[PDB]
């Protein structure tokens, strides 16, 4: 969302 | 009032928590067990300013801490430690500097490159291999002795300096 | 208007009671029943805001209320109290922040560490220790006097700062 | 060793109170009690001299203490406050002065007028005007702040040395 | 193989058989009931000599083990140990060796003053106090966390090290 | 259509898995069951002639694959892989030369020294001491990165020109 | 990186 984010 | 983020990482018993402990306690531990991470607070002048350190003594869990997640993030300077009679722990340096650059999704990440135990006579790591491999990386080296005390406000200081650079 | 949930904790009778009524109604008690746990609200300007503090005075009696069970999970700061004449009751403080620690389950607990009665003469816990031990945890130190007010609007207003500066 | 009886007389709020317990307690108090009347001891080294200063804090109490009237009695020499940024405390002094004056019973009291708060930049009263109602009383004049310790020793040493000038 | 009778003396709580049991087994007990008195054996190589420790954790019940009266009496050296963020078990330590002194009726016993719970940010007992306590007792001071297994190996070897002397 | 039949070998992780499919599928593998054996054809033109490359890559492990068998007995050509930053695998390289010349029960197999990993800043193997290794035992010696392909076909390539020289 | 631990 934020810190995972559009990472995994 | 400037707080600084420092965490301290590096190949087990290279002294990370002996260091970390000079450091806050002004004492060496011989043995800290090897698996705790824990977190400490110290105020400090340097160069004049006072500043607080809140320094995470890693201690390589595989065991998910949301407060281990949130320190690699906002983790703000890495002492990347090694022991100068430890080959592995000085090869395994690089590893760790592509492990931090990786989680801050940055080439400049405020770093210092430590080669700890600078009290032994049983040097493996030449202060010339640490000096060129902290050159090709562009962060300063430095040698302590957790033992002795050598260089231990040093190499917190310098990495507070780096992180100052970096922040201004 | 904004609510700040403070909770007072703290060895028995180290004055949790006393500074909290001071605090609210503006006197000292001389006599409060140690197993007595109370909430109370008061309106107040911190820094140009006004906003309601509600405070749980706990007592540690072995009745439980749900009231204080909501408090110790919804508690949004927690006073750290100890006597400046009473060193096992300093001892305590620990115990009392890794209580909250837990019942957070967080490593970052707006917190203040308050010594209380500086107005007595038998003085046991020096500043500086407990100083070194708000370094330690990152978080204000200050003395109170629930007898002559001096801080008491200080430890709660700084509680409220700190809760402000996490929520942000 | 000599034992030197102050009293601290002025308009409520001046920081009779807080003047005291910086020189007794070698810090400053944000709050405390305007009410509260209290007596406090110290030994100071003046001018080589060891003496115990034993000092009544006034808190305008109508309400009897046997401490008090004794004190106003027996008090040796009188510190006259007011806050250099409160005129009404300046107004105040004349009044002061004539009412030790009947309790003594003299009009060679020892005696200092003080001008607290002088940290403030918020000043009203000029020095001049204080120094003028000094001259006029032939006492001395000493500016202090109990929030930075100006002229605190200042005030009270002077007071002791009005004393032992009136003594021989 | 020689066997080294070890006594672990001190207040309730103060982590008797937390420091045995990290020597023996190599883990931090979090709940070990204070009212259990036991002994424990570990073979162990102190300065290249293989001995067996023979170790009783008192728990002071006034309860007559045959087993803990034995070993008072054949008690080799005693750890009188104490927790650094508890005065009491500081100021208890005199009695306790006044009491070996008696059992043993004798001035000369091997003894070591342990102060445990050194990971503890609360400390009330300092080392200097410490220091010269062991000092006037001629005995080894020794700092030790149960928790992080600091000073432990270092403690009971010394006591090991202070009944060779006294054998030899 | 002449094949040639080459055995990588050398300590886990040195990046013989890393190499060969390098070699043969042009590109880096990360991670490679370091357990996982497997045999790998390429037609590949060396100075203008086409052969086949029949490769090996060996993960030690003991379980019996007859084409291993075949392969160590039939192997024409060994790689025989270090990495350049790890010591060990380094000290490795003498017993397994000692292996194949013990399988091959000849002096002069045709063979290669390989330092693998020469894209890394952390070295501790230095460039002299493996040609001063590599002419002891009369074979050249090729630095490669598997990461960057730096010498992977001169590897692989040089091998089978050494094979070449021995089949004539 | 804890966040694949390695995942791929
Ligand atoms: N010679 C020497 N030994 C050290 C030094 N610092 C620590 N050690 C030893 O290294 C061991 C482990 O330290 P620790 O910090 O727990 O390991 P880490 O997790 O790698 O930091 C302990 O046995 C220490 O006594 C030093 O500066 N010099
Ligand atoms: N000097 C001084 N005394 C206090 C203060 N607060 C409470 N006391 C006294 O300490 C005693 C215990 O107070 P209490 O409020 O019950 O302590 P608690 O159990 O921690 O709440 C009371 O009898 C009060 O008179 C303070 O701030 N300063
Ligand atoms: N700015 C300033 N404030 C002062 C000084 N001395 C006392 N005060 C403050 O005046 C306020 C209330 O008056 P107080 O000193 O309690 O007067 P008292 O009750 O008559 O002794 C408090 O905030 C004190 O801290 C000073 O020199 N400068
Ligand atoms: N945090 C910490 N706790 C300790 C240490 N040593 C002992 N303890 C504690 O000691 C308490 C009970 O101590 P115990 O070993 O039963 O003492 P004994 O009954 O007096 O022998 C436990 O709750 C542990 O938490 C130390 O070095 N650090
Ligand atoms: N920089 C660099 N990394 C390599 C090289 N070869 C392999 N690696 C890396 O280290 C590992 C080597 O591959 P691996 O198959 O496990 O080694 P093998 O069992 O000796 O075949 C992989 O994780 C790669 O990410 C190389 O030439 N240079
Ligand atoms: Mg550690
Ligand atoms: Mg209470
Ligand atoms: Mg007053
Ligand atoms: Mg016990
Ligand atoms: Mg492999």
């Amino acid at each position: 969302e934020d810190v995972v984010g559009g990472c995994c | 009032m400037t707080e600084y983020k420092l965490v301290v990482v590096g190949a087990v018993g290279v002294g990370k928590s002996a260091l970390t402990i000079q450091l806050i306690q002004n004492h060496f531990v011989d043995e800290y067990d090897p698996t705790i991470e824990d977190s400490y607070r110290k105020q400090v002048v340097i160069d004049g300013e006072t500043c607080l350190l809140d320094i995470l003594d890693t201690a390589g869990q595989e065991e998910y801490s949301a407060m281990r997640d949130q320190y690699m993030r906002t983790g703000e300077g890495f002492l990347c430690v090694f022991a100068i009679n430890n080959t592995k722990s000085f090869e395994d340096i690089h590893h760790y500097r592509e492990q931090i650059k990786r989680v801050k999704d940055s080439e400049d990440v405020p770093m210092v490159l430590v080669g700890n135990k600078c009290d032994l006579p049983s040097r493996t790591v030449d202060t010339k291999q640490a000096q060129d491999l902290a050159r090709s990386y562009g962060i300063p080296f430095i040698e302590t002795s957790a033992k002795t005390r050598q260089g231990v406000d040093d190499a917190f200081y310098t990495l507070v300096r780096e992180i100052r650079k970096h922040k201004e």
